[PDB]
């Protein structure tokens, strides 16, 4: 039997050389073409134990991004234990693109396909393939943006549920489109807007997922974040190269009891708590003109407060989280 | 463990070297 | 419920500030007085899962031991990194005492008292302690010594059986005594020797539970050591401030199908070392002189299984990473956050 292992994974993506935007100049020098022949295998008559809360391939990709981020955002200023580097910080541009990872010789992506697979014990539908699906490397808080969706219903997982302090991973199977602008023409005001059915619904759903999870005797609230830095009490992603922090208070006040928009006031921040390591940057004031982010809403970072009612919260910070949300159904093995 | 250097010796004995804590063991 | 946390566990022991013999020294300024008045109180209705492979007890009984080796055993040379220290190297007496490990307030230590607890899952029998039971912090390879008992059988213990990287660690319940000598006026032969039969009963009841395992159906052979480290590939241990290389071939072949009363174990000491601290080597002073010996309990082995058909389990004295001899004690216990 094949025993999982770490090994040197490669990347693969559709980055041009000819573009400018940052995913792209960084993935040109350290990814390949993506597959252009794809194999996936089913293993048949295979079962294999998979675990996706310890899985070096999360690790890898979070390196990976650490370093697209550092090569490609420069902030004017960086303070890391009490040392202040400072250095050029030009604006960018900035658009995440997919990115594969891929197994080299002597290794083998063995892929999870049973249907709501739980993340950790035992799958019975098992292939092998070259490389992931293509994951957009996307640095956010409480909202998985742009991800792959559950195929049949929405679908929660956690290392752990009975460990109020273990996030809980929801895996949506309806996106949720949140359009997220500052203006063109104060240049930190920003807003986001989406469906207030759509975002309802959806609340409604995974209730629902909860309740099956915790008891149905149980009634399911939704609260905004109990505190900590911006960044994880709003709802904080990068667009156009931008910092937004968007107050979420709107997204997670919510029980089963009760304009057509919603629409989050946000801010653009120059100074930021660095995700890739402790410490904090500053960046440069807002490019003119609109920018402007549409995106996916695939999934959300809980956690449950704990203690007849369970309370869930926004969460997120721990960006190994975000990639565990694309990569839970892989895993690595050496072939052997 | 060293190991690199527990893989080069143990391959010299025709084995694959690990690490058992700060010691090289060969398989 | 109450929550497993890390913590700043202390330790508790009889050390006496008069003996200058190292681990007493050590532990008269690093440890209080083994309680005086212990209280184990059982949790009636409670079950609670346990992982002896992810227990925090463990890294920190390490560090613990490596500060005292690093206080106590100078060597003359030390190399690591490609850079080299050099000291004083004096000899000093060295025999472990029973060390104790202690919640503070806002902690408790649970332990499980499952009969055949394999060391992962749910306990049914779960009680609280303030401290562990004495556990001495024997450094050695492939035998654990001085150590406890089962109760009731042999037990073996893996974090994944059917992976052949995992250690298996036997828990022996009756022990074998070996009697180690560098005897009085080559400084630097000595030996062990144990009762054959003994030994060979306990491979016999160990090759049992490993059948119980694996499969009826396999034949269990052990064989000795397939190298690495001289620290690993023979039974390694510090006897009076010395470090033994015994050669352990006679220990560990065996198959299922069968003179002399004792086995003697050729050993030499070694001033050139391995170091289990860290990755390094060390260079200690020739050996004293007189009768060098120690009796010792064998209380449990560690074992590696080769990896895989053919209806055979190939089975090798293995170890080297200390954290499972302070697993192999500290397996039936876990610290909770009490909140
Ligand atoms: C196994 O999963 C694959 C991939 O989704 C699917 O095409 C196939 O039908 C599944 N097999 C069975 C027996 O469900
Ligand atoms: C997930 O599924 C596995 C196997 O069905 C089960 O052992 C586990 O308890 C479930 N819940 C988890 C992993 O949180
Ligand atoms: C968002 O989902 C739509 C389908 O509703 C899809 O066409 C689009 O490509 C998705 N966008 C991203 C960035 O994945
Ligand atoms: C999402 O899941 C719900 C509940 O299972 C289902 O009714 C709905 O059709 C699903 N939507 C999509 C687009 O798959
Ligand atoms: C889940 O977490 C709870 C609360 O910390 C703990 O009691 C339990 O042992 C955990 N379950 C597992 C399987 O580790
Ligand atoms: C988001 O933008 C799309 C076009 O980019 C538009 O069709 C949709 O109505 C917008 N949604 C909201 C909530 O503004
Ligand atoms: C589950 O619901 C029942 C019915 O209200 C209640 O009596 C019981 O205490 C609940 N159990 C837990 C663990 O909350
Ligand atoms: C977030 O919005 C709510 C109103 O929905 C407001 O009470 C709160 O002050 C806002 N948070 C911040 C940090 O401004
Ligand atoms: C989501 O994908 C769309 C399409 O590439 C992009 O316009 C948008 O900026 C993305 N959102 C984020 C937060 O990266
Ligand atoms: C639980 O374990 C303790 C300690 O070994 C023992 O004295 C007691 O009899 C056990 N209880 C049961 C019901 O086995
Ligand atoms: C060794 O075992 C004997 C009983 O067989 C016991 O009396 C003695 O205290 C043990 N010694 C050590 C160091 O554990
Ligand atoms: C150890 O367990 C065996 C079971 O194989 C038993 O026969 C033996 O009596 C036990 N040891 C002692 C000292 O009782
Ligand atoms: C320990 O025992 C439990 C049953 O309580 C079992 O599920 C688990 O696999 C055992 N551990 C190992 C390493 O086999
Ligand atoms: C045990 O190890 C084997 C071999 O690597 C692996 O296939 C299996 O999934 C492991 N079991 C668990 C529970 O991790
Ligand atoms: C070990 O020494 C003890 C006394 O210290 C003695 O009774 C026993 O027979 C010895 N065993 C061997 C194998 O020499
Ligand atoms: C260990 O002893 C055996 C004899 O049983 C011998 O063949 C082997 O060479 C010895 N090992 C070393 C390193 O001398
Ligand atoms: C079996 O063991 C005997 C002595 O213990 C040894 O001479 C023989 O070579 C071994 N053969 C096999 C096949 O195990
Ligand atoms: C085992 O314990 C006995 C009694 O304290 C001692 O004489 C002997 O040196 C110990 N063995 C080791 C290897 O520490």
């Amino acid at each position: 039997v094949w025993k999982e292992a770490t090994t040197t994974l490669f990347c693969a993506s559709d980055a041009k050389a000819y573009d400018t935007e940052v995913h792209n100049v960084w993935a040109t020098h350290a990814c390949v073409p993506t597959d252009p022949n794809p194999q996936e295998v089913k293993l048949e008559n295979v079962t294999e134990n998979f675990n996706m809360w310890k899985n070096n391939m999360v690790e890898q990709m979070h390196e990976d991004i650490i370093s697209l981020w550092d090569q490609s955002l420069k902030p004017c200023v960086k303070l890391t234990g009490g040392s202040v580097i400072t250095q050029a910080c030009p604006k960018v541009s900035f658009e995440p693109i997919p990115i594969h990872y891929c197994a080299p010789a002597g290794f083998a992506i063995l892929k999870c396909n049973d249907k709501k697979f739980n993340g950790t014990g035992p799958c019975t539908n098992v292939s092998t393939v070259q490389c992931t699906h293509g994951i957009r490397p996307v640095v956010s808080t409480q909202l998985l943006l742009n991800g792959s969706l559950a195929e049949e219903e929405i679908v929660i997982r956690s290392e752990n549920f009975t460990n109020n302090a273990k996030t809980i991973i929801v895996q949506l199977n309806e996106s949720v489109v949140i359009n997220c602008t500052r203006p063109n023409n104060d240049i930190r005001q920003a807003h986001c807007n989406l469906s207030k059915t759509q975002w309802e619904n959806t609340l409604e759903q995974i209730a629902i997922k909860l309740k099956e999870q915790f008891g149905n005797n149980k009634t399911i609230i939704f609260n905004p974040s109990s505190g900590g830095d911006p960044e994880i009490v709003t709802h904080s992603f990068n667009c156009g190269g931008e910092f937004f922090y968007c107050n979420s208070t709107q997204l997670f006040t919510w029980n089963d009891t009760r304009g057509r928009n919603i629409t989050l006031p946000c801010r653009i921040k120059q100074i930021i708590n660095m995700w890739q390591e402790v410490g904090k940057a500053m960046y440069a004031p807002p490019i003119r003109g609109q920018i402007r982010c549409s995106s996916n809403i695939t999934g959300l970072l809980l956690t449950r407060d704990g203690g007849g009612t369970e309370i869930f919260r926004p969460g997120g910070g721990d960006m190994r989280d975000n990639w565990r949300s694309e990569l839970y159904k892989y895993k690595v093995v050496k072939i052997e | 463990x060293n190991l690199h250097f527990c893989q080069l010796r143990c391959k010299s004995l025709g084995l694959l070297g690990r690490c058992a804590x700060t010691y090289c063991a060969c398989v």
